């Protein structure tokens, strides 16, 4: 037979609070971690810049192209430079796609993805430069500008998501809840 | 902009009065020829670290310090150029609120000293006008400067006491333990600091070109690749002023293994082998082999009690002795590896008998020594033990050996 | 696809359950107020080391468990994306096999279980539910995905055990070696899976855009010229989160072998210096020098 | 201070012989495999070589400096072998307690003399 | 058998230093002659120990005679193909474990201290 000796616990609030320390580590080292991509998206506003002027400049870029198979070839294509108008600022500045174009080549508006054929290339640049042609000055639209560290370059698309921001912090937070429950629920049972 | 000398100027200027002013006073015993006491004790009444009003402000100290450091790993992460204007890390009134503290803080200490120039040379306070000044001249810039301020990690040295007052930790191996992680975190995150803010800013003879664009993250995790060294060389130094302190770190960090491994490394390493109850056994019985653990007793007392002819029976054994059983792990174990249990507790130690839950025992078993020099010494031995386990729970079987009959008469 | 989070969601799930409805069981005296003996004795008498079905299934846990391992180095050892159809590591047969006896076996465990909660925070039953679930997601996915199922080799903590029922080795000090190498080994694998795990896919900070495309293999390398603090620096974790790892592996590391060192190590590696017979001589005479040797 | 004389002289001494190996090429390239560096990255590179950090930032490429490096890594570890179990370990031990129970002010004072335990 | 084994690792430092392939004819390494000499010997020291071997089966076994069989044969192909093969013949180094004992015969050194070390 056997007495409260049968409650034994030691696995139980141990685990409890090694969960609660970890929960709260994790977001304190995420929150040092996340600062700067949190920084760069709130450094961006929201105006409703214009294209202004598209010319074609003429210069060639080498892109590196990937079959999957380690493939490592480069092709070349045309360089298209845009010129937009702010909204409430009124200044020309540099088009860009994105952040990644941005830091991969700032002199083109736009990179196509690499193509094998260069033909295929200059084609979906035309294609994309007709696409772009289109809706020049007029009709106003969504768009991302900063004015603190890039006031010439103007976004398309956003640097981050907050999905991904949002998705890695709230772990932390229910696996620090998680901890919490387990050192009092075990602590409700040893009581009686 | 170049204003960044005043910042560390305004620093190193109140050390100079402090060094200079508090000595120049103690002098000529002549004072001139030809309400301090109140102020005192109420200035120590509360920094007594016995006190409840001196231990909770302690913590206050410490977890300031701590939050200090949060908001350096925030800022030292940025770039060295900013806007600081619409959020620069919650404003001025985070960037005061600690040193508006740790300014009152260093005045208490100075009104609280009690021999003024030592004081003023405690490790503990050379700390304080260093962090707290730089500050001060950022908040009148209305402008974020990187300083000193990581030396606040210094705090962390009394991370081992607070545990002692709160009493969250009471081993003195686990209290030693604390306080030497403690010390090798503030050392490290010191060091890593120090190298930080020299790479920062590139060395003086190359008009600052040759600067090396790394975090405060990269920098700590180069001075544990270091110290530990592994040395991978991904990440090292390039600066000559960032060169002499790391053979510095490296010297100071080797000085240090050399004078705390042989001393208090190796004793924490060695701890207990045996402690706690013999729990963690459902429905089982259970009795204790109290009195004299020697290898022949227990390997011909095992050999009966669990040799498989009786068919209808449990384990139980929990073992108790105070000499350990040095030689009979490696001679013997106890006949079982998952089963039968051994506690380093003595058999008169109440502490030690609540241990094994002697109340929870079917029976103990004492065994005597044949081969005493003195057999009275060991039957009244053993009539002391058979004493002290009636006094502990008077309801419980004892069984045990007596070398000589006339003792019997005593257990009567 | 995204789904792969759905993998390790349904291994936490079932470690959720666990821990909660488990320890809320044993709360309130009064119950209400205003054949489970006869299953778990049959559930362990088998479970018992010194019976010869308990030994004899506990040789079979630990040859599936390197199974999986065997069949793991093989999978984590391809490009991140294949075309499974005709030939996946030979199907969803043996991708469920060793599980369906490791899911039974966790079953005969919680049934065998003698102090429910104890038994659920066993370090040897936490890496159950860890590595059952995601395949079992995998089949009802009918593709492979790279789990956590090197936390399998963590059941090579019990080597030492099953050479000491099989009486291959005897010496106390042999078996205390062949726990220590085992050991080591179980926690190498484990943070080498782990270090792998973490590059395979980049940081989340860059958009998963800085992986290292290195295999188990380079990986496991690089933890032991790590370990033995050789550091080549020719690889190394590039990821944030490779690197916190990291620091985090050497200071395990460092502090076992600082806890292990000086207490077992140095007794195994001082040993007796003089056994066995003064045989292979041939031919002659023998005489022994008994008694005071000085 | 003897102890740590020898390193020094020891230290500054290999980190010369490495300088001055480094300064003119080895002989068989005539002289053309010559490392630009100063006796400043010579002495750090051999103290973070002795160390064993070996960060790989700079490193001896010469053929008559690798020949001289194996040496003076072989030379320190000798050392390292034949003086830490013998004077370091000694040194490394010292006096638990000395000096006065002095820096208290104001205050009387006792000393419990005889048998303490 | 000492002085001949470090005899044969000079010349394996000799030919392991060269490039994977060279026109080995009019000097290769002093030709087929001394590609033999050694294991001429060491072969005829392999019978020896054979036919003085006491215990047959342990002295195949024994360390020092398995080492013998890895590193003679490949040289007989060599000497047949007439062309020199990088082989196992580094091996050979193992006949240095008997260095301490030809030094406690030759009465040069004798502290046990100095015969351990
Ligand atoms: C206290 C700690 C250890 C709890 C563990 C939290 C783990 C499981 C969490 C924290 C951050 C999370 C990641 C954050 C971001 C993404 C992107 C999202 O589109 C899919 C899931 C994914 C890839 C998450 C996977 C799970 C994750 C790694
Ligand atoms: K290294």
């Amino acid at each position: 037979t056997v007495t409260a000796l049968k409650a034994g616990e030691d696995k139980s609030i141990r685990l409890g609070l090694f969960l609660i320390i970890s929960g709260v580590v994790s977001l304190f080292i995420f929150g040092f971690c996340w600062l700067s991509p949190a920084l760069q998206d709130l450094q961006a506003t929201e105006a409703n810049c214009t294209v202004l002027s598209v010319q074609q400049i003429g210069e060639v870029f080498e892109c590196t192209f990937t079959c999957g198979a380690d493939c490592r070839g480069t092709s070349q294509y045309p360089c298209v430079q845009v010129y937009v108008n702010n909204s409430e600022s009124n200044s020309r500045a540099l088009l860009h796609s994105d952040e990644h174009q941005l830091l991969t080549n700032p002199k083109c508006s736009y990179i196509p993805p690499c193509k094998r054929e260069n033909q295929k290339n200059l084609e979906s640049v035309m294609n994309w430069q007709q696409y772009w042609k289109d809706e020049i000055g007029s009709q106003p639209f969504t768009c991302y500008f900063n004015q603190h560290q890039r006031p010439d370059d103007v976004l398309l698309h956003r640097t981050h998501d907050e999905i991904v921001l949002l998705h890695c912090f709230l772990w932390p937070l229910v696996t620090f809840v998680v901890g919490v429950l387990i050192v009092v629920l075990t602590i409700c049972a040893k009581s009686l | 902009q170049r204003m960044w000398w005043a910042f560390l100027a305004s620093s190193m200027v109140t050390f100079f009065g402090g060094l200079f002013i508090i000595l120049l006073w103690r002098t000529l015993k002549y004072l001139w020829t030809v309400w301090m006491t109140s102020v005192k004790d109420w200035a120590g009444v509360m920094i007594s670290a016995q006190t409840l009003t001196g231990r909770v402000l302690v913590v206050l100290v410490f977890a300031l310090s701590i939050g200090a450091l949060v908001i350096y790993f925030i800022d030292s992460s940025n770039p060295i150029e900013s806007c600081q204007n619409f959020y620069k890390d919650f404003t001025l009134q985070i960037d005061m609120a600690f040193n508006v503290f740790f300014l009152l803080y260093f005045g208490l200490r100075f009104i609280a000293a009690n021999d003024k120039l030592w004081f003023w040379l405690e490790v503990n306070s050379v700390v304080d006008f260093f962090t707290v000044p730089p500050v001060f001249v950022s908040v009148y810039l209305n402008r974020s400067w990187l300083g000193l301020r990581f030396l606040r990690a210094l705090r962390l040295i009394q991370f081992s006491e607070i545990l002692q007052f709160l009493n969250i930790l009471k081993t003195s191996n686990s209290i030693k333990l604390v306080n030497l992680l403690s010390i090798f975190i503030s050392t490290w995150l010191t060091a890593a600091g120090f190298i930080h803010l020299v790479e920062n800013s590139g060395d003086p003879w190359e008009n600052f070109q040759n600067n090396q664009a790394l975090t405060y993250w990269e920098c700590v995790y180069l001075l544990m690749v270091t110290m530990s060294t592994v040395g991978y060389g991904d990440v090292y130094a390039k600066t000559t002023l960032g060169r002499l302190f790391m053979v510095f770190f490296i010297l100071g960090g080797l000085a240090m293994f050399a004078s705390y491994v042989p001393e208090i490394i190796e004793l924490i390493g060695n701890r207990k082998k045996y402690g706690g109850s013999y729990s963690a056994v459902s429905g089982r019985k259970h009795i204790v082999v109290c009195g004299h653990i020697t290898l022949e007793s227990v390997s011909n007392f095992l050999k009966d009690f669990l040799h498989k002819d009786r068919d209808d029976v449990n384990v139980e054994i929990v073992f108790l002795h105070n000499i350990s059983p040095n030689l009979e792990l490696e001679a013997l174990f106890k006949r079982h590896f998952t089963q039968v249990e051994f506690y380093q507790g003595s058999v008169l130690n109440p502490h030690d008998l609540a241990r094994v839950k002697i109340e929870s025992a079917d029976a103990c078993l004492i065994l005597a020594n044949k081969y005493c020099a003195d057999p009275d010494a060991e039957d009244a031995s053993n009539i002391m033990r058979v004493i002290s386990i009636k006094n502990y729970h008077p309801k419980i079987r004892i069984i045990t050996q007596m070398l000589q009959y006339h003792n019997k008469a005593h257990l009567l």
